[PDB]
């Protein structure tokens, strides 16, 4: 009975006729998502469960007539509004029980509107452009919710990818042109203290001033940060971060791997291909002048004598947003440095390459730091370039030759080429023909 | 192309048919793609069975234009 | 064709035999359908009609040759 | 051709530390005890120039010093010439280099071998 049910929503759903019968569709999509309708008149039809009610002509009033959703059901797009849909149902999908449901989407809309005050209270400061305030802004570029989606803090945006095939954002930045995290509440076994109205009552004009807890309840939940893509982090950053926050990052300690590893997997499963690349971390990489290969070297010992090691974050909880400051700028210290190392990870079959192969290599020297080691340009003593990601957005590298060498390079000039464009395979690139050029 | 057009119908009818008598009885994947893929293959040839009756009754005019002429010239 | 299907399969939900009778003589409007003057393909469309063109052209050409053809001074 | 050039003939390619030393051999017909080539000499260069060593370098010399290729005497002599102390990983590894030897700090060969070795520590 049941599947004869689901057996209708799928047949309705190739079903495409005319307004009516695309009123059945309506109906249709309701019964996909196992969603109730009740429709009063043609022109209205609701679909109900817990709060997710909503009308195509609990606690809240009818938000906002998002052009969104209306403008793909006003075009043949269906399916676009059942993903929609599907957004929403899973915002929802909170375990809670009835008025603790409403109190906790409260406290959703409590963070919100906070967030949204310091996103505003960095533009008031500085009027900085769209990038800057994805690149070192308070907060991040904030989208506020529309229908299912939430709120997506855009943390990091990579000179390499900013760039497609030098695009200049305006207001118009894409959702997912970039990294982006979502903020959002989810029920946990423990139970957690958190702000039930805007804690934002008076704000210090520089920076923001949080009035003290007590409202809040003790909801059996915590606020998120989910990220969509697991973002691999090393563990002295778990330690970092927890120094600020103090909720454990990964509770139950679970798998703790080589960092390098994880940074491949990312990199390589951003594109996926049905050949595993059975790189043997000898990534190979081609460029416009010159041919180079990587070892990424991970097992190199670090000073404590423990090989770099870090397990993929997906989740990060935060009572306040008086510690997401703080998180959020260590965090964006792991991504970029992830990006800098990850630009290398590529899936080509250089086989059997007898000119150039300018080989360079990856050795981690300490948490934050690793050398890229190659052959003099000009001369012949192994010399080296360090990067240490200090900072999401800032890396201080130094080249140090032997005693008797050639100038290789100025540190200011790849500076300058790195940021006009980017990618790190690209850095070793920018020495060799520096170099090469005096 | 006549024959791929009926067997395309009987082929609809029958299976819509079977999915809604199961559905009626409980109170079918399979059968919608079945139906979906000859549905695709009736309407594309339904805009030309149309325009083919126009083109039928215009081959009509042209072939009396046609046999008058040749009778007249015999 | 396809509409009725689906029109048939709603009744099928909402329950009726006489729908099911309706989409019998729907089915016997089909073969209407396969044959009211249907009997070729696009490409026989094509020549047929190349064909009728070339017969119109060459008939009024030599009506044309003996229009011409004046027997009397 | 120069040993600066092997050795990252042998780090390029990822060469395993055994088979760094056959193709050490194959590149050089002349031993030459490897000290006259000063190879603690180039090892210590192309390993101790980034923040941290490579541990592949680091691999060569402890495989090259824990076989007897390099005498204890030219390493303790390029041991000497890194200073620079602003690096602390660098350091840790050149003492742990210097674990590797000290107290065995044996010579069995000539006694101007034995003088460098005074010479050295």
């Amino acid at each position: 009975q049941h599947l004869v049910s689901c057996l209708e929503t799928l047949q309705k759903a190739l079903k495409v006729t005319s307004l009516p019968a695309m009123t059945d569709r309506l109906e249709s999509i309701a019964r996909q998502n196992g969603l109730g309708s009740h429709l009063s008149a043609s022109g209205t039809e609701c679909y109900i469960t817990s709060d997710m009610f909503y009308v195509e002509v609990h606690h809240g009033e009818n938000p906002v007539s998002c052009p969104e959703l209306v403008q793909q059901l006003r075009e043949k797009n269906f399916d676009e509004f059942s993903k929609h849909l599907k957004g929403l149902v899973n915002l929802y999908n909170l375990p809670g029980d009835n008025k603790l449901k409403t109190k906790m989407y409260l406290a959703l809309q409590s963070l919100e509107q906070d967030l949204s005050k310091m996103a505003i209270m960095y533009w008031k400061a500085t009027n900085a452009g769209p990038l800057d305030k994805i690149l070192h802004g308070s907060v991040g570029y904030l989208t506020p919710r529309s229908g299912g989606h939430l709120m997506n803090l855009k943390y990091y945006v990579s000179p390499s990818d900013l760039l497609d095939d030098i695009i200049l954002h305006e207001n118009n930045v894409s959702r997912s042109l970039g990294m982006n995290a979502s903020v959002t509440i989810e029920g946990t076994s423990a139970v957690y203290k958190l702000p039930i109205a805007p804690l934002i009552m008076g704000s210090h004009p520089v920076d923001n001033k949080w009035t003290p807890s007590f409202n809040s309840v003790d909801l059996p939940a915590c606020f998120f940060l989910k990220f969509p893509q697991p973002i691999p982090v090393s563990r002295a950053f778990v330690q970092k971060l927890q120094n600020c926050t103090g909720i454990p990052l990964f509770e139950t300690q679970p798998t703790y791997a080589p960092l390098y590893e994880l940074i491949t997997q990312f990199e390589l499963s951003k594109d996926p291909d049905p050949i595993p690349l059975n790189h043997n971390m000898r990534f190979y990489a081609a460029l416009p002048g010159q041919q180079h290969c990587y070892f990424l070297n991970k097992d190199a010992p670090l000073p404590d004598g423990r090989s770099l090691q870090g397990t993929l974050v997906s989740k990060i909880t935060f009572q306040h947003p008086g510690r997401v400051p703080l998180i959020l700028n260590l965090i964006r210290h792991q991504v970029a440095y992830n990006t800098l190392i990850g630009s290398c990870v590529k899936r080509t079959i250089l086989k059997e390459d007898s000119p150039g192969l300018l080989q360079f290599e990856v050795c981690p020297l300490s948490e934050s730091r690793f050398s890229v080691s190659f052959q003099h340009p000009v001369n012949d003593s192994l010399v080296c370039v360090v990067m240490d990601v200090q900072d999401s957005t800032h890396v201080s590298c130094k080249l140090y030759k032997g005693l008797s060498d050639a100038l290789i390079c100025t540190d200011d000039f790849i500076a300058k080429v790195v940021q006009r464009c980017m990618s790190i395979p690209v850095t070793m690139r920018a020495i060799r023909r520096k170099a090469e050029t005096i | 192309t006549r024959e791929r057009l009926l067997s395309a119908l009987e082929d609809l009818e029958v299976l819509s048919r079977e999915l809604i008598e199961m559905l009626a009885i409980s109170r079918e994947n399979q059968v919608l793609e079945l139906l979906i893929h000859r549905d695709g293959e009736f309407q594309e040839l339904m805009k030309l069975a149309l325009n083919q009756g126009k083109i039928h009754h215009e081959m009509q005019v042209l072939e009396k234009e046609v046999e008058k002429r040749d009778s007249d010239i015999q | 064709f396809l509409p009725l299907v689906h029109n048939i399969i709603k009744c099928m939900d909402k329950d009726q035999d006489l729908n099911a009778l309706k989409s019998k003589f729907q089915e016997m409007r089909k073969l209407i359908s396969t044959m009211p003057g249907i009997h070729l393909s696009p490409e026989q469309q094509q020549q047929q009609l190349q064909s009728l063109r070339e017969q119109v052209r060459t008939k009024n050409e030599l009506l044309q040759k003996y229009k011409s053809l004046c027997m009397f001074e | 051709v120069n040993l600066k050039q092997a050795i990252l003939q042998a780090w390029k390619e990822r060469w395993s530390d055994y088979q760094w030393a056959i193709n050490m051999k194959k590149f050089f017909p002349k031993g030459a005890t490897w000290d006259i080539l000063n190879l603690a000499d180039a090892l210590l260069e192309q390993a101790m120039i980034g923040p941290s060593p490579n541990p592949l370098i680091l691999s060569y010399l402890k495989y090259a010093i824990s076989s007897q290729m390099v005498s204890y005497s030219s390493v303790l002599t390029a041991i000497s010439k890194f200073d620079d102390f602003s690096r602390d990983l660098c350091v840790q590894a050149l003492l742990d280099i210097m674990d590797m030897f000290c107290d065995r700090l044996s010579c069995h060969g000539k006694a101007e071998e034995c003088i460098g070795l005074c010479r050295a520590l």
